[PDB]
Formats: C-alpha cells, structure tokens, sequence
RNA sequence: CCGCACCUCGGAGAGGUA
C-alpha cells in the first residue's frame, strides 16, 4: 500500500473505497484525510504500511520524504525522517528513501520512518559508499546527443537547425537566448520530445518556475516525463526551495551514475527569486541586483559538468532578453560570460512567421570539434562560411528551402559537394 | 421506514436539533465566551 | 417579510409602517433601526423573519453575513454565525447562506441563523458535497466569448476594433495598460454594456477599488449588474476586504460551476493597498514596494483560469502608467510578465479625441488559435501586416473608415479580398 | 534608520483559644 499508488487514484474511487471499508462519510472530508483514514484502517487489521519520496533535511536536523506529484510543497501528510536514522544512514538532502512506514501515535502529525529499504532507486551497500559530486573529476563534453529524429517529420526541422548550429552533448552548459514572444515554449517541447525519444536512457527533467499554470498543465499533458513546476500564485520562497530540491535530486542521480538533462526556463526569474528572498545586505548593484544574489543561480548553472567516472549533468537554460527590466539585461551580460553557448532567436525572423526564427550567426558552440567529427566540422564550417554574407531572414529561408528537398541531412550533406 | 411519523421525525430532526441547539448549544457558546471574555476587576 | 425586500424599500413606507405598528417616533431614526425595530414588533407577534448575505469568517473563528447594497461593510444589522454552524455545514470564506435568521435576544448584538434553506443558490445537499477550486483542472482558453453586438450600432465600433485586435474568451487573464486620461471609464462601461447584452448567463462583476464616488455611483446606474465599490474615502484595509470578499465568491461561484467575469480597474490600486496594510519587515524593493506586497495581488489576478469540469473566471485588470510615480511604473513591470493578454492605449491618439484610442500594433492575444477560426486568424494577420507600416492615429483612422462602410466585419474581410 | 537605476510595615468590626 504504497503512498504515490493512493495518492494518484482519483477521488471517487478513495470515497468508493472509504464507504465499502464502513468508515465515516468522506463526501465533506480532504482527499488527504480520506488516505490517513484508510491508511489507519489498514493498519489495524495488521497490515504493514509503505512509503517513499525524496528527503527534504529542515535546518532543524529532520527531515521529510515529499512527493514529485506536488512539486515537493510542504504537507503535513508525509513520511517523517527522525534525525537518528539520518546519522545511521548519512542520509542528505535528494536521497529517494523507501521502506517501511507506520502510522503516527497520539500526539504525532507525520508517519514515522522505521527502516529503509532502497535508497535512490538502488542498493543501500552501493548508496552508502559512493564517491561524492564533488570529488569527481570534471572534463568537456564528449558524448554526442544527436537531437536529429531522421524519421523525415516536419517537427525534426528545428533539431536538424539545432544540431547544425549548435551541437549538444552530454554534460553541456548552453544558453537559450530569445527575447519576449519567439516561440521559447514550442523550441523547449520539441527539444523535450527530441531528448524522450532519441536518448530514452536520459534523465529529461523540465522546471518551469514562476509560470502560468495553464502552461504548466499543458507541458505535463504534453512531454513524456517529468514536470516540477512552481507558479507564481507561490512566493519565491517556494521557488528556491523547489530549485534546490531539483539540483540537488540531479546531484544525487549524478552520483548514482545518471545522465541527467535539465531544461531550464526561469533562471531569470530564479535569480529574481533569490534577489527577492536574500536578506538587505546594505550594498546595491546596477540594475537592482543584490551582491551575493547571483551566487545561488550561478553555482546552480555551473553545476552542469561531464563526469569521467560516470553520469553526466546538462543543463541549457533559455535567457530572456529585451524585456523592457534593465535588471534581465544586467542578468544576461552577466550569465553570458560563464556559458560556452549561446542559441539566439531573432525577433525579425519570427515577425514573418518563419518558425523557427534562430539566429544562426550568433549562434555556436565552443571547442565543437569533441562533438562532431572532422568532415562534418569542415562541411559546418563551409555551410557558415556560404550564409554568412547573406542576411539573416535570407539564411534561415535558404536553410528551410535546403532542408526541405530531403529528409535527413547526410543527403544535403551529400548534395552540396 | 413506512409511512409512519419517520417522515416527519426527518423535520421533528432539524426542530429537535434547534431546539437542542437554543437550550444546550447555545449555553455552550456562552460558557464559551464566559471563559474566553474578560472579568471585571479592580480599576 | 426578506431581508433583501425591506434593504430596497424607502423611508416614507418604512415610517409609516412603523407608525402603524405603534413603535417609537420612526422621524428621527435611521432605516437601520426602523427595519431593525419592524423585524422586533413582527417576530414579537409569531412571524417568522428571513435573511441572506455573504459569509466572512473572521480569524477569532466566528463570522457575520455582510449584505451586498454596502459593497460588504461591516454594518451593526449583520447577522451571526456561530462557530458551531460552521463545525456543522463546512463553512467556508464566500458561502453564500440564504435561511430563516432568529433576531438577538437579550444580551445580544447581532441576528441568530436559525437554519439554512439556500446555499450559494442552490440545495445544500448540492453544496455540502463538492469539489474544491484547488483541485480543479486548469486549462487555456476555450470558449469563444463575441463581443460584437450586432445590432449596427455606432457603439459597436469599439467592441468591433477590441475583438479584431484581441478576443476575449472564457478564462482569459489579460492587462488593460494605459496612460491617465485615455478613457478607461468609457471603454471599461462599453466592455460591461456588451457583456451584460451578448452574454446575460456570465455573472458580471464591476470591482472599483479607490475611486470617486461619482464614477461609483455612475457606474451603478449605468451597467446591468452587480457593482462592488470602496472609494479611497475608506482606508486600505477595507479595500483588502472588499478584494477578499469579491475573490472568495468568484471562486465559489466558479466550485458551482458558473461562468465569472472580474472587471477590476485597480490592480495597481491594490497592490498599493497590500504594500500600506502589509507590516514592515525592513527590506524595500524599487520604488517602495514590500518584498511580501506583491505576493497578494499577484494570486489576486492568477486566480481566473479556465476550468474543464464546469465553469470559468476571466479578470480582466487595467494598469496605470506614466503617473510619475516609479512605483506604478514598477508594478505594472511586474505584473506585464505574468498575463497574455495586454491591451495598450495611446495618448498621442487620446489627445486627438480619436475614440477609442487603442495601440493597435502592441496589442495581441497568445494561442488566439484556439479562440479564432483559421479562416479569422488568416484575416487578422492579414490586416495586421497591413496596419503594421502605417502609423498609430494613420492606422486608427484606416480602420474607422474602413469600418464606417459596412455593419459588421466579415464583409469588411470579403471586400478586403 | 532620507530618495534605485551604466555616453567619449496601617485603622475599625466579627469569631475563637488559654
């Protein structure tokens, strides 16, 4: 009787469920009553309880086992972890936890944690000695993920422009930049899809913070995977804490030998977020900007690296730009020095209705010759030497009119020499 | 469970209630404010 | 003998009723007490009294029924509600309670709720078993909500020129920026006139929050509805409350399916409010506005969403820039980026006495798809890269002129072809 | 705690104990 099982369950089968076990009416009572009161009732009979979550460790010394569903929001329905088992078993923050749990004595408000049985998905013997994120030894991407479909589909045009401007690979830190309205939300669920489809063994993971909920319900409806999400009906509190649950999950699954793609659309307004919950220190910056605000977002971005010893980090976050806020553009000057690639969107191309409007001059990626191999560097570099010259709506319509007399891009490849 | 007073025991319920309410309930919620309000004390 | 059918009738009956009755002198006595003192004669003799109102909880753990002809005042006629009943039925924040009322016996203040006939318009047996508004599903805009009259009125040129620049539909969050003196009141009266005539089953809500009472009472006695008002005469909390009020029963209007339209005209007036009532915590943004000020308003407006189990909240806000104050200017910077529909007005065009003076070029509507045929979008974007060379008031007037031909649009569409 | 924004420690009465 897992917690994730009868908390995904609809309402009415709970209700079902709670009449037929002849408990008190559940019409007028909270889905999360309904579970604790079932839950009691299992127990009674002698039946042992389960549960699982990742460990949220308070600056008390304890800690919690929240949920994905919820985007890891405090509940006062969950799996509490004492700070004994956390000694016993080194246990930190990001750790999945599963094992046994009980029901809460009089007196109590959270289910007590008695022993764990796997830990982050895996063996315990194997979780307990590890060797630690930050002691593994970072290096350049190396891996290639090719974003190409290669089933020929109208779709597969931005990841063939992707994949010829900017090649990505495992481990890399890149940078979308676009301004307001360009069409950010469409490029991020075709790269989504692109990622699920072609790299299944990948971690895709989507943080979509301080968003519509509308948007938040659609890209959950829409990609196949996970969605942690904050709107912004939720103080920015929230937000540093949902991101810090997020990295350090990707942490832990990079420790466990995971290769673990983020895609990260608030970076923006996570360091606004984080601009608005730093105490006054008493020291402005231009724009703003709080001294020790971009500290948090840059170790965050920064903790994207390609691990020899196994697993990989990327992350490629999407900047906003020309939003009227001097504050973003200070942002984004001051992120553009720490990445090594910048995928840029023209705003003149996308008021023609030319999807996808990427600027493909601006564009690159930094020591491209690890990703690619020597003849299709070359034809890169020729193909950047032939559309240089001309202009930007020029290229991107010769592009669209080149790839789409065939399939793949080996055969234009082919058909330029 | 025929038709019997039952269907005016389900109204004499909420008259029975209200009227519970006015002589039990209601003196509830004055021990209630008795305990909770203030005393009168020395100035 | 309702409490809504002697809160309407005038003094003149009311004295004469109560000289007839043979109470105290009626000439030198409030309508309060007159009403107050004919409700004691007639419960005196065995009669039964009937009251309504909507539900404010208050944070000691009782609440009183506020009326709906004082814009929800604290009023000395409001009726009790006992913790107990609460404990009893759920009551929650914006139920509305519709029963026989007790009057207050000795040793009280306020009237008694003997019982409950009507909640929030409907069986309570329908009301006591139901979903709540955080667990519905949120979706984007669905229903298409024409907003052109149709009867070739010279009216119907605004509604005309706002439905081809941005429709409007079931859910919508939208922003009505504009500068001071482009004629908000003229365009928000139009906008209420139009919905109160093409669509009558939507409830309509005008919420005025600091404003004058001239434009208050103008508003009353001008639009068919419901008009909920604070003039800055009252302090800010009572501008929170009355925000409090009015959202608690758009939600429960919407848990009971029903289609609610908010046509609030002080977002920037209440984020003002919340930053007066909010207590200091020692860190000032840009501006002057509390780190914790904007949180309230911000869910104030993320609150309209399109609900998929059964009706809709649309609120529609209008921002105020250009007031000299960089605060407004900070606000509306805010809030620009958490909505999808911004309507821009020109004051170049106001000054003209150009009506309506509408930004044509920075006005749009995202995913205007799903709201459009594709055979309207193909025209609007048409017309769009038609209007786009030319200039604001060269465009405005384009557009009146193209418009004065014909009724409606669609043969302005067929003679553009 | 004064204003957010980068060009060359007392008195009376009542009851009781020896």
């Amino acid at each position: 009787m897992n917690l994730t099982e009868l908390k995904n369950t609809p309402v009415s089968e709970l209700i079902t469920l709670g009449e037929n076990m002849g408990l008190e009416n559940l019409a007028r009572m909270r889905k999360q009553d309904i579970i604790f009161a079932i839950l009691k009732q299992h127990a009674k009979s002698g039946e042992d309880i389960f549960g699982d979550g990742v460990l949220e460790i308070l600056q008390d010394g304890f800690g919690f086992l929240r949920s994905a569903d919820s985007s890891y929001l405090a509940g006062p329905d969950d799996i509490y972890v004492s700070p004994s088992q956390i000694r016993r078993f080194n246990l930190r923050t990001g750790d999945t936890i599963s094992g046994k749990i009980r029901p809460p004595k009089e007196g109590e408000r959270y289910f007590a944690l008695l022993k764990v049985n796997e830990v982050n998905f895996d063996k315990p013997e194997n979780a307990r000695n590890k060797i630690l994120f930050e002691n593994l030894t970072p290096l350049h991407a190396n891996s290639r993920l090719r974003m190409e479909r290669g089933n020929g589909s109208t779709e597969d045009l931005t990841a063939r422009v992707l994949d010829l401007a900017s090649p990505i690979g495992r481990g890399q830190r890149g940078l979308i930049v676009a301004p307001p309205k360009a069409g950010k939300t469409m490029l991020l669920q075709n790269i989504a899809q692109s990622i699920a489809y072609n790299h299944p063994d990948c971690v895709l993971m989507v943080l979509l913070i301080d968003e519509r909920p509308e948007e938040v319900t659609e890209m959950q409806r829409l990609v196949k995977g996970e969605v942690v999400a904050s709107t912004f009906d939720e103080p920015a509190s929230r937000h540093v804490q949902v991101a810090e649950m997020v990295i350090e999950k990707a942490k832990r699954l990079v420790e466990h030998k995971k290769d673990v793609i983020i895609l990260l659309d608030s970076i923006t307004r996570l360091a606004r977020a984080y601009n608005t919950v730093v105490p006054a220190s008493g020291k402005v910056l231009t724009g703003g900007v709080d001294a020790n605000a971009l500290h948090r977002p840059k170790r965050f971005f920064g903790a994207a690296r390609n691990v020899e010893e196994g697993g990989s980090l990327t992350i490629i976050a999407t900047a906003l730009i020309d939003t009227g806020s001097k504050m973003d553009e200070v942002i984004y000057e001051e992120f553009k020095g720490t990445g090594n690639m910048e995928l840029h969107l023209s705003r003149k191309i996308a008021e023609k209705r030319v999807f996808p409007a990427i600027d493909y001059n601006r564009s690159g990626t930094r020591k491209e010759e690890l990703l690619t191999t020597q003849e299709e560097l070359q034809k890169m570099w020729i193909l950047r030497k032939i559309i240089h010259p001309m202009g930007e709506i020029d290229a991107m319509e010769f592009l669209i009119n080149k790839l789409a007399m065939t399939k793949t891009n080996d055969d234009f490849f082919e058909m330029m020499k | 469970l025929t038709d019997e007073e039952k269907q005016n025991q389900l109204e004499q319920l909420a008259e029975q209630y209200d009227e519970l309410k006015h002589e039990f309930e209601k003196k509830l919620e004055a021990k209630r404010r008795k305990i909770t309000q203030g005393d009168d004390l020395a100035p």
